């Protein structure tokens, strides 16, 4: 937490380098939150992004409407 | 007569800066003999990291639980219109690469050893997501993303059930929608202006800071607190006394910074559980305010409330209550019952109205005079129980359909 | 109407989620886990008091009977003072921790009994107080310091697509519907409330007529039926 590994499977963060898991581009639901934006979960052991949810962009008119 | 579009801010704090403590590199420093020391102290240290996580993972749940209120991201339509109504200032702004709004924006900017601060799970850039996504929710599925799926609505169509949710026709929506739109335009300009020229509106939250920074440096300042020791420094006691009385003036600073570390957490522990409060008040305005239509009053404004707009703030949250004002009274005549044929009648929905010389039928939140027919009057009983009724005639309107 | 229409479908619904909500409460510990963490955090408040006393506090052993009967009594004074306030000091800190610990579960146990005022004893119109959608009512049950509500709640599905307008304009006069709103499947227009899908012919029983329509933005033009004129021309 804080401190920096460059004077001590590495990816650096803000609140500092996780070592032992490696990070992945795609998003998946988070099981260990860390913070700052990042944490670990378990798959070997993985890092990514929080996914907030699935994108749904709703169709706006200004006459259309939906009944359920 | 008349109505106003007013817009209040409710500014309500979140949580604060994660604080991780460690006893023993901060009571007794890099000292091994002092840490020998203090592992006769029991399980002092611990007990104070379990609570200090406790709370942590308690703030960390509160942000969770007033910001993740849906599990949907909503995102803008790329057409920005909604009939005249203007929306850029709590939209984010795709110019800014921190994809915040400018009401946003200003919000951040004018809110400004043994200690690691732990950030929060949720920074500004996914609570400002998670707020355009309700934001975007609320402009376009009105309240039911909030009851389930997104149920698409036009934004008059929103704003007409919203009026008629507090007993308001819609037919002066359709007469004055460009005043409508006006109003709100120029309440959130004033408004807008109003944030920016008070420095004084954000309170709460940098009293919060403020405290917790206090804490801080009063607990960094007490490291150096003789304590009724010959010295506040462990090594020069270590390397300048003998060690038989050098033990207990160790134990006694030791157990100075204890009781110093007991007060910070009981302070810590309080104020954890005030923030606590009010993170559950701020998320039943959440819940209610914003997703959906309120009849409480006082709880979501001044006077008759329509809608609540959420903005990401730090370390807190700030509510743009948009809210219903009348104006313009005018005095006029009531009367109990219209007395016709022996037969008393009373208004459906409104109330009997009269300017002096006529009598009419109007709604309560609003002077729209019509004419007294049966079929927004029902007849129940004479006109000799009642006391003060008035004399008039009530329009038939089956009655022409036959008379020709 | 739409109750009385499938009656047997909604008991069949409701009979399907409490059989899955039942089996799914055995397979999921987490809807417990506050309970759990309390249970938890009161066998852990145990252990550090059990803890407590066997912590010297810089004293040459943890019996109060063994420094009275190994220490000179001139010292061995100020030994058991120490003692003494060394262990008040970590009762004090039990007991802030208690009143705090005190502070939030009147907090929750107030919370709990707000929801069941509102939404046990009655019906609430609040929007998520007490359940996510449209509340409809929950089932109180007992739990070993705890309370379990099992919320039923009124969720809308199969959305379909539709065209609305603002009123309609016949015979130069504006008709706006006075609970419900016009929709349109293509062709005809009919009226229905926000919440479910019963399309009405356009009757004068259920719109009322405020002012012309010259005035309004985005009206369409459509007849509205009146019995009156069938009702006469026989
Ligand atoms: C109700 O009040 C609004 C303003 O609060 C009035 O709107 C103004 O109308 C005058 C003339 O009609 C214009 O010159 C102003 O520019 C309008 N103000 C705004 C903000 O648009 C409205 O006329 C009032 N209605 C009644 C019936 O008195
Ligand atoms: C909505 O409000 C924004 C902000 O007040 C308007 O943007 C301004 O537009 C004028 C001229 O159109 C410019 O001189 C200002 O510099 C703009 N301000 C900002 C902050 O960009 C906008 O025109 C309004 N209307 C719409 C439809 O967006
Ligand atoms: C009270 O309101 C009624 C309805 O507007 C007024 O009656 C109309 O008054 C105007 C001007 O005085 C006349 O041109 C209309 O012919 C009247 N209508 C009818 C049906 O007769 C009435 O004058 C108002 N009373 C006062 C004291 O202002
Ligand atoms: C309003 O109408 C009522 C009923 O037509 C009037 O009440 C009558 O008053 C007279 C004398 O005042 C009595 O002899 C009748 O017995 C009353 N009838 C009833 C049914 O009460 C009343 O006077 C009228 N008010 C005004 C101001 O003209
Ligand atoms: C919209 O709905 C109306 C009524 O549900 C439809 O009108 C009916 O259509 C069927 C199909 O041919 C006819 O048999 C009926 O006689 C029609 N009823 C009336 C009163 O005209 C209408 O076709 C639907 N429109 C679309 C585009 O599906
Ligand atoms: C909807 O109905 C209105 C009134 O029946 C129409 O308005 C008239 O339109 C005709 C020709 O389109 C004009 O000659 C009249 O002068 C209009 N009257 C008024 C009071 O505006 C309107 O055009 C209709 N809409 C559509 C799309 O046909
Ligand atoms: C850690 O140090 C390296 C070089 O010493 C630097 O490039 C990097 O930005 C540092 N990490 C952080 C989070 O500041
Ligand atoms: C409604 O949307 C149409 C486009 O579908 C547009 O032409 C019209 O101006 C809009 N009306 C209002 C009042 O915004
Ligand atoms: C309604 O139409 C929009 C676009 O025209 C579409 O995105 C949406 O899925 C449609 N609704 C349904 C229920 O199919």
């Amino acid at each position: 937490q804080g401190v920096n590994c460059t004077e001590v499977n590495v990816f650096q963060t803000r609140a500092g380098c996780l070592i032992g898991a490696e990070y992945v581009n795609n998003s998946y639901e988070c099981d260990i939150p860390i913070g700052a934006g990042i944490c670990a979960s378990y798959q070997s052991i993985i890092a990514y992004t929080m996914s907030l949810g699935a994108e749904n962009s709703v169709a706006y008119s200004n006459n259309s409407i939906a009944i359920p | 007569t008349n109505f106003t579009i007013s817009v209040t801010t409710e500014i309500l704090p979140v949580s604060m800066t994660k604080t991780s403590v460690d006893c023993t590199m901060y009571i007794c420093g890099d000292s091994t003999e002092c840490s020998n020391l203090l592992l006769q102290y029991g399980s002092f240290c611990t007990q104070l990291k379990r609570a200090l996580t406790g709370i942590a993972v308690e703030q960390d749940k509160n942000t969770q639980e007033v910001f993740a209120q849906v599990k949907q991201i909503y995102k803008t339509p790329p057409i920005k219109y909604f009939g005249g109504f203007n929306f850029s200032q709590i939209l984010p702004d795709p110019s800014k690469p921190s994809k915040r709004s400018p009401i946003e924006d200003l919000l951040f900017n004018k809110v400004t050893k043994g200690l690691t601060v732990l950030p929060p799970l949720l920074t500004d850039e996914m609570i400002a997501q998670y707020t355009s996504a309700l934001l975007a929710g609320t402009i376009t599925s009105g309240w039911t993303f909030g009851a389930g799926p997104a149920l698409q609505i036009p934004f008059p169509m929103q704003m007409a059930y919203r009026f008629n949710g507090i007993g308001v026709t819609q037919n002066v929506l359709y007469e004055n929608q460009k005043l409508i739109a006006n109003q709100f335009n120029s309440a959130i300009g004033k408004i807008q202006d109003s944030l920016s020229s008070t420095p004084s509106a954000l309170g709460k939250l940098q009293d919060v800071v403020n405290h917790n920074a206090q804490a801080l440096n009063t607990l960094v300042k007490q490291l150096s607190s003789k304590f009724g020791a010959i010295s506040s420094v462990l090594n020069d006691i270590f390397s300048r006394l003998d060690p038989p009385e050098a033990e207990v003036q160790i134990d006694r600073l030791i157990t100075g910074r204890l009781q110093s570390l007991q007060t910070y957490v009981t302070q810590q522990l309080i104020r954890a559980a005030e923030i606590r409060a009010s993170a559950n008040l701020a998320a039943t305005k959440m819940s209610e305010c914003v997703l959906g239509q309120s009849k409480r009053v006082d709880f979501c404004g001044k006077g008759y409330h329509l809608m609540s707009f959420p903005q990401s703030a730090p370390h807190g949250v700030v509510f743009l209550h948009v809210t219903y004002v009348p104006a313009q009274e005018k005095n006029f005549t009531t009367a109990p019952a219209i007395c016709h044929d022996g037969k008393a009648h009373f208004p459906r929905e409104g109330v009997f109205v009269s300017n002096g010389t006529h009598w009419f039928v109007t709604q309560r939140n609003f002077y729209e005079p019509q004419i007294i027919t049966t079929d927004n009057t029902f007849v129940s009983g004479n006109c000799d129980v009642v006391i003060g009724i008035v004399n008039n005639t009530v329009y038939d309107p089956l009655q022409p359909e036959l008379d020709s």
